[PDB]
RNA sequence: AAAGCUCCUUCGACGAGUCGAGUAGUUUGGGAAUGCUGCUCAAAAUGGGAGGUAAAUUUCUUCUAAAGCUAAAUACCGGCC
RNA sequence: GUUGACCUCGGAUCAGGUAGGAGGACCCGCUGAACUUAAGCAUAUCAAUAAGCGGAGGAAAAGAAACCAACAGGGAUUGCCCUAGUAACGGCGAGUGAAGCGGCAACAGCUCAAAUUUGAAAGCUGGCUUCGGCCCGCGUUGUAAUUUGGAGAGGAUGCUU
């Protein structure tokens, strides 16, 4: 039972009344979830392949540097403004456990 | 060239229209060849209906929503509430369908109940005669009449609601305060102005701390 | 297994490791002819997702072509026509480099069928491609059920009929709003819409 | 060959009316594969790992 | 030997020079760009695509792409009747 | 050194097989005009059509959702009636132009990649055979069983098939 309806239409919350009910999830829907699986495959493979061009520039330019221009710099390569938060944010992480570590 | 007081014409025969033109004069030559089909089906099936069983389902859109009609199989969740195996269901008229969920009670329940009854009209031979088995009919009432369409005696009973009902006085309810004509328009405005009272009611917590 | 690390491996196409073995292999290919026989394939995982299995019958072909943009063949630059479609130089094929890879080994291999095809490597004038074929003659094959739908005479040729993986994308093969002029067949639709129907009783 | 031996021996003592692995004992062999080796170092199950080059 | 049903703490692998973006030509009723193809750049894990006006921030709905098979209702007088 | 394997590449009138041509009314793709209409004419229109080229069948193609929707929610594909000469495109000129819902015809669903049989490659082409099987080869860079998101795996539990 998420939300009550009104009952009547052209309103904030319109419909018609009516007993919602809860139902089990499907297991279609599990699609993003992670796995210890294929977390520890990727893991194992970062340290073998290395990192790419690309990400070397922003990495070096994310320390000790603009914020600002590793978003722009970002975003032409990826192409989009979603993607480009998330890569600057994961690459904001290697950074953290590399120095932090020894 | 228009010349007199007309209807601006816009008819679309600038392509070559003659070469696709598809004259129907097997109308009636068709029909004979569906009834021969048919009966020669309804031959093969000697025992058994020709069609399947469908659930009762509601159209989609706000027009149209009242009605109802039928669909195309039972959910997964409406087969195992009657106790029937997933498995055995195609296999003796019923159809299923995979990709329909049961979001409200209302109909979880109607299509439970229509399908209950179906179970305990049904006649089941067994695999091997000389062998009968659990489930199987116990053959003392294997001879009875029997149906075949299955599409008008478990067709939809009624599709629209009743038209009237008729009521004693003074068990009329009473309006809305304000009444009916208002009641709409506080409704309609409420939902206008949703984002612009939200924001000043919270800058004003913010700008008084 | 060890299949699953090779489908990461070869995601990351810019890494030291993988771009220096893309640069010698390139180079050893383009001395051989344009199309010949491969042992075994060079991608194993990739093979294996797409149907190859590692049993008689079973053949994989390779190729090369040129990677560029079609240019309309006509005598010097004349086109006899109105100026909306007089350009020669900047116009594109409607089909994918693959298609032709795939089309041009089916003629040399006359007696098999095409399975899927995948690329392998790229050049600054070339694309390298790999195609798996499958003999339907073969009494391994025609006794598994798993394969031996593809002997039928329904499945000749399907390379140039637009049959393959390559071809449905090339064609509007898909479900919705967005592929509507091509979801059935552009040119049955467009019958479809230009037909006049007249009945018995009008 | 050697499989068929002890093959035909197991059919001689499940007739006779002693149950499999009564005649035979566990085997002891190197294994092999990669995929089936890939799995086993996984678990931690292996000891010594040769590799081809 | 093999198969079906009812319950659960926990596990639950899912397709890459691909998706997406910029630019060029063609095409569509598709309009800050509907589909297709060439070149440059090149992804992610509750992620990804779509929600018919370009963009940022915050929610919601719905499906699971980049591998494959399959009868009937439909077209046609060219071939044999 | 001698000798025996492995990988890649070849010879043979070697053993056994397979492709071409015709037809092309209907069907799946590529390539691609101008006459004509706008009372001229270049974007537009004729037309995503004629000619040219490749590939199949008695039907072909499509197809078990990265769909439609905004509802009290529908549920693979194809065709007919309607939506509709409508939303939209267009020297916004001449002109062009779909889809969801709704009624009916016909109805049917499925197997692969990604897991170690690991207490036993359990699988297959070919040759010989008295018909019971034997021999070489393919294959561990993965052939059968098991699983395909609707789930499933691993555990519990008593009946049934
Ligand atoms: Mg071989
Ligand atoms: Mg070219
Ligand atoms: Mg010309
Ligand atoms: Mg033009
Ligand atoms: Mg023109
Ligand atoms: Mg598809
Ligand atoms: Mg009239
Ligand atoms: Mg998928
Ligand atoms: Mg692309
Ligand atoms: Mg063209
Ligand atoms: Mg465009
Ligand atoms: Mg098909
Ligand atoms: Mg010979
Ligand atoms: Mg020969
Ligand atoms: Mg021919
Ligand atoms: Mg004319
Ligand atoms: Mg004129
Ligand atoms: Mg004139
Ligand atoms: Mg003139
Ligand atoms: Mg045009
Ligand atoms: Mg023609
Ligand atoms: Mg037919
Ligand atoms: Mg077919
Ligand atoms: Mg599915
Ligand atoms: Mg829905
Ligand atoms: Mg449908
Ligand atoms: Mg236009
Ligand atoms: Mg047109
Ligand atoms: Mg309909
Ligand atoms: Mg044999
Ligand atoms: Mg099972």
């Amino acid at each position: 039972a998420p939300v009550e309806r009104t009952g009547l239409i052209r309103g904030l919350n319109k419909g018609h009344k009516t007993t919602r009910r809860v139902l089990k999830e499907r297991p279609s829907r599990r699609k993003g979830a992670q796995s210890k699986r294929t977390q520890f495959v990727r893991s194992l493979i970062r340290e073998v392949a290395g990192l790419a061009p690309y990400e070397r520039r922003v990495i070096e330019l994310l320390r000790n540097g603009k914020d600002k221009r590793a978003r722009k710099f970002s975003k032409k390569k990826l192409g989009t403004f979603g993607r480009a938060k998330r890569k600057c944010e994961e690459l904001q992480r290697i950074i953290a456990e590399s120095r932090r570590a020894h | 060239a228009i010349k007199h007081n007309q209807q601006i014409p816009n008819n679309h025969f600038r392509k070559h229209w003659q070469r696709r033109v598809r004259c129907h004069f097997d109308q009636p030559g068709k029909k004979v060849t569906r009834r021969l089909a048919r009966r020669a089906k309804a031959a093969a099936l000697a025992p058994r209906p020709v069609d399947k069983l469908r659930p009762i389902v509601r159209c989609p859109t706000v027009k149209y929503n009242r009605r109802t009609r039928l669909g195309r199989g039972f959910t997964l969740e409406e087969l195992k509430a009657a106790g029937i195996p997933r498995l055995l269901a195609p296999t003796i008229g019923i159809a299923v369908d995979h990709r329909r969920k049961n979001l409200s009670e209302e109909s979880l329940a109607a299509n439970v109940q229509r399908l209950k009854d179906y179970k305990a009209r049904l006649i089941l031979f067994p695999r091997k005669s000389n062998k009968p088995k659990k489930a199987d009919t116990p053959k003392d009432q294997q001879t009875a009449e029997t149906t075949t369409s299955l599409r008008t005696s478990f067709g939809v009973e009624q599709p629209l609601a009743p038209g009237f009902t008729e009521i004693s006085k003074s068990e009329i309810p009473a309006g809305i305060e304000g009444g009916a004509y208002r009641a709409l328009r506080k409704a309609r405005s409420d939902a206008r102005l949703v984002g612009v009272r939200e924001k000043r009611a919270k800058e004003k917590a913010e700008a008084e701390a | 297994g060890a299949l699953k690390y090779l489908e990461e491996l070869s995601k990351k196409k810019q890494s030291d490791v993988v771009r220096f073995l893309l640069r010698v292999r390139c180079w050893e290919y383009r001395q051989l002819n344009v199309i010949h026989r491969a042992s075994r394939p060079s991608r194993p995982d990739k093979a294996r997702r797409l149907g190859y299995k590692a049993k008689q019958g079973y053949v994989i072909y390779r190729v090369r072509v040129r990677r560029g943009g079609r240019k309309r063949p006509v005598p010097k630059g004349a086109t006899y026509g109105k100026p909306t479609n007089q350009g020669v130089n900047q116009l594109k094929y409607q089909r994918s480099l693959r298609a032709t890879a795939e089309e041009r080994v089916g003629r040399r291999c006359s007696n098999l069928r095409v399975l899927n095809s995948y690329w392998v490597n790229q050049d600054s004038t070339y694309k390298y491609y790999e195609v798996i074929l499958v003999d339907p003659n073969h009494k391994a094959i025609r006794r598994d059920p798993r394969i031996n739908w593809i002997c039928n005479p329904v499945h000749k040729h399907r390379e140039c009929r637009g049959l393959t993986s390559t071809g449905k994308k090339s064609r509007g093969l898909n479900k919705g709003h967005r592929f509507n002029k091509t979801r059935a067949g552009r040119r049955k639709t467009w019958k479809r819409h230009n037909t006049l129907s007249l009945w018995r009783y009008r | 060959q050697e499989k068929k031996e002890r093959l035909l021996r197991e059919a001689t003592a499940i007739k006779e009316g002693k149950k499999k692995e009564d005649v035979s004992k566990k085997p002891y062999t190197v294994k092999y594969g990669l995929n089936h080796v890939v799995g086993l170092i996984e678990n931690k199950k292996a000891s010594l790992v040769l590799i081809a080059n």
